[PDB]
């Protein structure tokens, strides 16, 4: 029977995407960057009518197998440890015999449920979830000083470990964030300390990871980085002053007062210089707009996007919004624009194309990969180990994703216009009520996806993917 | 004698404000808001233009009209949500 | 011809209230009318943005230009030419039906009458908007008026289908809208526990198996479908896909 | 020989159908008038709505043109008000959402009864096929008590053609377009008489399915066949079936040979084996037809059944066959060749198991 096409099977093979949580904002509190390991094995070990159910007998058999595997690996057995490590890669890989898609779907669903339960448990006490994933979790701590979170973090980790459901999780803390400006995984900046020490002030190092800076003119990026450093220093200064004094938080309220006038004068000088030297032939080198895969915005005046980014990064405060809006209006008054114009609205200058669950055999490590937003020297190498990836595998997986997208669009259902009931007739003019059918998957979405595939295949040297497109 | 004219006004500010007023309102409370209030905002702006004996509507008159309408709407709710709506609508009448 | 405008009791329609006590017109007066349109207000902010832009542009500073182009590209005609055309068509044409159209009309009338009986039997009160032979005559006149537009001596299926669509809109909008009006609810709680207990998040079951089991128990078939589509309407954690066979729990 | 062509399903001419006028209607090709720079192969939404309508229209026209039927069938929807009367109907026989067998018509649908149905033997009654139904309607429920079921009959090529003259659907002499319609029958007898002579010299040979380019035994058998066929090269040689015994998909191992590279390697040996048969290469053209688990299908279906209009073998994996041989053509799974007076359709897939497993059961 397995050779026959079926809707439920075809839906359960291709739903491999893993959701994630991202809450943007500016945090003056300390944030803990933790990592979760061996999640799949814990999910497996812990926990007729339904037709998508996998045979529970086999599930219990493999659970007992894995339990004895864990017990043997505990008592000085390298082979058992290596085999338990490779269990997950065996589960994912269909090339291995005795494979079944239903078991993979069941495992993935249970893993998602376990992750949401872990998020709920972390949310029970005083904590805020900034980012979540299969590998990284960011948690906001109510305290203000990293030196006072030693026993707090240790006790939270111990309490999480002691829970019977999470007995097999391995939790490691990587970084402590004194002040964070978080908007995305690839777009954040703040001051961090590696590990808090005793009797000594911690070593603080500032980081600045902004892929947005790559979309500016080659003449305004130094200004962008300089002003970002200046504003971060001002935020640190005002938070320190507020702490020394003792949805509003006076830790940050009143930080733009330090640099408003110099910023205004610098913007005026930049505007004058751009006006004078934009149509010169030899000065046109630095005003050339860079092109990068996933870009879709056609823009003319680079200074407008510079100020738009410099204001949108500010607009993440969510507590000093009025001051930022007044500063934005004052900046826009330098141009001959108005407050609510469409041209003065910030957007994401890059699209997204993510390949889920790419496996590194040298680590048995599972993570996604973004072909558009992630910087080079990371697409071609594993996150943990610095081992180069095989390129034809990447191109083959891209082709797989594109073909699966085409099939999924072609196998979509039809939905009525006024009421959102599903079409239940093999042939009919329209709904019994008023309204005509429309597809669940719109055409423009897949058209844009094919366009971004073209852009990705053009940026890197991918002959096989180009021939894949050309055959259509 | 004076008949004001309406050319250089922000399309998006007024449209977004009307969308915001359609939000909340019956969806959260009970006061009804319809298309008539948009025309009322325009009429109040024209009246403010008239008061200066000016033939054209400026931006300050539109700001005054929108401030008046937003204040009159927000100041007729329960005491539980009045402060919340006051700080929610503060982005349209910054001045 | 009479074109009447009216407002329901309590201002807004108040859909949560029963349809019986939102309109005060008797059965006799409503029968003579044959196109009853209930225009309700809605909020999704995209139609609101569109309407705000439309009115803001239609302010006299701009519209005075755009409408002119509608008479220059031939997308619309002036009012007086329309008046001349309508009087000409009224004087000249008078269409007639065909046996196939008559059969289609008879079948549609029987179908809507049976659906009205079903809704009355479930609701257990007299419908506030009736369906009688006057409605059949109304649909016939709508088909003839549609055929009169193109000066066609004979009315055919192309006009009958559009007339049937218009009548379906004006019927499903007013008469057959929420006939339930919002075993009682004791079973309603009893069902909803079973789905959560026996059907976890992310899995799915066939419609036939659930119907079979719940007709085997005291639930029976009639009770299942109503709250099945209710929980679908709630759309919090119940989704339909792949025709009416895959009961996906979101 | 000349004056014959081989066409695939991608370049097949598009002709719609209209019931009220009862003519085929030409539709412009999106490849020729459209841009096609980015994505032009994607069909629009209403095509899936209209496909079953078109199939039903063609089937109904074929039924109505029959000599026996001049008795009259009735639409489903007209069965609502009458009862205790026999009727003849036809429509899509399938399963409803509840789980019962039903008949679908452009007007409406009803429930069926099978408990006392006597069929016409020699037919595979499978859901999704149009069937002629005879029985009595009952208004107690919605049950049409059937007494006999029979597939609609067929028609021959000449009578089918003469209703549209001699249309150039597979037009080799001339083509039709949106501007006008064409016809031709004067050259048909000339081409028939041309075919009647020198037809034994113009022979074409086909092989079996699922021929594998990985095992040694199949290569040995193919060499034995080619040494026999080299001395007397035929006109058209058709290679059909899956050329790889294992479906190709994503590779999770970077230590051994990738599946795509192995697939490319499987054809490079054929270029070497064709070097010692210069007569066959020089005098015979090659035809290749994809199977169930070639590069594009098994990429997503993983060897199972999938979309029927399969793409041809990708050009990136056949860069040596086109240079070794002077005449090679890759076609879709359904392909059409137009001889001087003959048209041929080749369709590679399994039917016996598909009809046997899903055969509908009749109580007896
Ligand atoms: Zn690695
Ligand atoms: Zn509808």
């Amino acid at each position: 029977i397995q050779n026959d096409f079926d809707l439920n099977t075809s839906w359960i093979m291709n739903d491999s995407e893993f959701p994630k949580i991202n809450n943007s904002g500016v945090y003056d509190n300390v944030v803990l960057d933790v990592g979760v390991d061996n999640l799949t094995v814990n999910t497996i070990l812990t926990s007729e009518f339904v037709h998508d159910a996998f045979s529970n007998d086999a599930l219990n058999v493999l659970r007992g197998m894995l339990k004895e595997w864990w017990d043997e690996a505990l008592k000085e057995n390298s082979t058992a440890d290596l085999l338990v490590n490779s269990l997950a890669s065996w589960v994912q890989n269909p090339n291995a015999k005795l494979f079944d898609g239903l078991l993979r779907y069941h495992v993935h669903n249970l893993t998602k449920k376990a992750l949401l339960q872990l998020v709920n448990e972390f949310s029970a006490l005083g904590s805020t979830i900034v980012y979540a994933d299969r590998n990284q979790i960011l948690i906001k701590t109510n305290k203000y000083s990293p030196e006072n979170c030693y026993a707090y973090s240790q006790y939270m980790m111990k309490a999480v470990r002691t829970n019977p459901m999470f007995s097999y999780l391995d939790l490691n803390i990587k970084r402590y964030w004194d002040l964070l400006i978080w908007m995305d995984k690839f777009n954040f900046s703040g001051l961090a300390c590696i590990e808090i020490e005793e009797k000594e002030n911690q070593d603080y190092t500032a980081v600045s990871q902004w892929q947005l800076k790559k979309f500016l003119s080659p003449i305004y990026q130094p200004e962008f980085e300089d002003w970002m450093m200046i504003i971060l220093d001002s935020m640190l200064k005002t938070k320190q002053s507020y702490l020394k004094l003792n949805s509003v938080e006076n830790s940050l309220n009143g930080f733009s007062h330090l640099f408003s006038k110099p910023l205004m004068k610098r913007v005026k000088k930049l505007f004058k210089n751009q006006q004078e030297f934009i149509l010169d032939p030899q000065y046109e080198a630095d005003y050339v707009i860079p092109v990068l895969p996933g870009s879709h915005l056609n823009v003319k005046n680079p200074l407008l996007e510079l100020v738009k980014s410099l204001c949108h990064v500010m607009l993440l405060s969510k507590s000093t919004i009025l001051e930022i809006r007044t500063l934005r209006k004052e900046l826009l008054k330098i141009f001959e624009l108005r407050e609510f114009a469409k041209v003065a609205e910030f957007k994401d200058p890059s699209l997204s194309l993510v390949v889920p669950d790419f496996l590194c055999e040298y680590c048995f490590f599972i993570s996604d990969i973004d072909f558009c937003k992630a910087a080079p020297e990371s697409i071609f190498s594993c996150v943990r180990c610095h081992k180069a990836f095989n390129q034809v595998l990447l191109q083959e997986h891209l082709i797989q994703k594109l073909r699966s997208d085409i099939e999924s669009y072609l196998i979509q259902d039809l939905r009525c216009s006024r009421c959102h009931k599903v079409k239940r007739d093999y042939m009919s003019a329209h709904c019994p009520c008023a309204g005509a059918w429309e597809g669940t998957l719109p055409r423009e979405s897949i058209v844009q996806k094919l366009n971004v595939f073209k852009q990705v295949a053009k940026y890197y040297g991918f002959d096989i993917l180009l021939s894949c497109i050309a055959d259509l | 004698k004076i008949y004001p004219k309406l050319h250089q006004m922000d399309m998006d500010k007024v449209s977004r404000v009307y969308a915001d007023l359609r939000r909340e309102s019956i969806s959260t409370g009970s006061f009804p808001i319809t298309v008539r209030h948009l025309e009322s905002i325009l009429r109040i702006a024209e009246s403010f233009a008239k008061m200066r004996l000016s033939e054209f509507v400026s931006s300050y008159d539109l700001d005054r009209a929108i401030k008046v309408v937003v204040d009159s709407f927000v100041d007729a709710q329960k005491v539980s949500v009045r402060r919340q709506l006051r700080r929610s609508f503060a982005i349209y009448t910054l001045g | 011809s009479v074109l009447a405008a009216a407002n329901p009791i309590y201002g807004r329609y108040d859909d949560l209230k029963s349809p019986g006590d939102n309109i005060d017109f008797q059965t006799t007066i409503l029968s003579r009318f044959d196109m009853i349109f209930i225009v309700k207000d809605d909020h999704n902010e995209e139609r609101d943005i569109s309407i705000a832009n439309h009115v803001i542009n239609i302010h006299t500073g701009n519209a005075n230009a755009m409408q002119n182009q509608q008479e220059e590209n031939g997308s619309e005609i002036s009012i007086e030419k329309m008046k001349r055309y309508i009087t000409y068509c009224r004087l000249k044409c008078a269409p007639r039906l065909s046996p196939q159209a008559a059969e289609k009309l008879s079948s549609n009338f029987v179908t809507i009458r049976k659906q009205l009986l079903i809704n009355e039997l479930e609701s257990t009160e007299r419908s506030s908007i009736p369906i009688t032979i006057r409605q059949l005559e109304a649909i016939i006149r709508i088909t003839e008026s549609l055929a009169k537009l193109e000066l066609s001596p004979i009315a055919q299926e192309r006009h009958v289908d559009e007339a049937i669509r218009l009548f379906q809109a004006s019927t499903m909008d007013a008469a057959s809208q929420d006939p339930i009006g919002g075993t009682s609810l004791s079973e309603i709680r009893r069902f909803e526990q079973e789905l959560k207990r026996r059907l976890p998040i992310g899995w799915s079951t066939s419609y036939q198996t659930l119907r079979r089991e719940f007709v085997d128990t005291h639930r029976f078939s009639q009770l299942a479908l109503d709250k099945a589509l209710y929980a679908l309407e709630k759309h919090e954690t119940i989704q339909l896909r792949h025709q009416g066979q895959n009961i996906y729990r979101s | 020989r000349d004056y014959f062509k081989v066409i695939n399903a991608s370049q097949q001419q598009r002709f719609s159908y209209n019931p009220h006028k009862m003519q085929f209607i030409f539709v412009p090709n999106k490849k020729q008038n459209g841009l096609g720079g980015i994505a032009g192969f994607l069909p629009d939404i209403e095509d899936k709505v209209q496909m079953f309508l078109t199939r039903y229209y063609l089937t109904n026209d074929r039924v109505m043109r029959n000599e026996n039927f001049q008795m009259s069938i009735t639409p489903i929807k007209n069965l609502l008000g009458r009862d205790a009367q026999n009727f003849l109907l036809l429509g899509l026989l399938n399963k409803n959402f509840k789980g019962n067998w039903s008949l679908e018509d452009p007007s409406g649908s009803v429930e069926i009864d099978i408990s006392q149905t006597i069929p016409t033997q020699g037919h595979y009654y499978v859901p999704g096929c149009m069937v002629l139904v005879e029985g009595i309607y009952y208004s107690v429920g919605n049950k049409f008590h059937v007494t006999s079921m029979t597939l609609p009959p067929g028609e021959r090529r000449e009578i089918t053609l003469e209703t549209i003259g001699n249309l150039d659907l597979l037009g080799i002499h001339g083509i039709s377009n949106n501007n006008f319609i064409a016809r031709l029958d004067k050259d048909l007898k000339i081409r028939l008489h041309l075919l009647e002579k020198e037809l034994t010299d113009h022979k074409f040979v086909i092989l079996g399915a699922n021929l594998f380019l990985d095992d040694l035994k199949i290569m040995t058998a193919l060499s034995k066949i080619l040494q026999k066929l080299n001395d007397d090269p035929p006109t058209l040689l058709i290679w059909q079936g899956s050329f790889t015994s294992v479906p190709v998909f994503a590779s999770m191992s970077s230590r051994n040979i990738s599946s795509s590279t192995q697939f490319k390697n499987n054809f490079d040996a054929l270029a070497t084996l064709l070097s010692r048969f210069d007569n066959l290469t020089e005098n015979t053209t090659m035809i290749f037809i994809p199977g169930p688990n070639d590069l594009w299908g098994s990429m997503v279906s993983l060897g199972a059944s999938g979309t029927l209009p399969q793409d041809p073998i990708p050009s990136a994996f056949t860069k040596k066959i086109n240079k070794v041989c002077k005449n090679v053509v890759w076609s879709s799974n359904p392909t059409r060749i137009a001889y001087l007076s003959q048209e041929i359709v080749i369709f590679r897939d399994d039917l016996s198991g598909r009809f046997k497993r899903h055969r509908l059961e009749f109580p007896f």
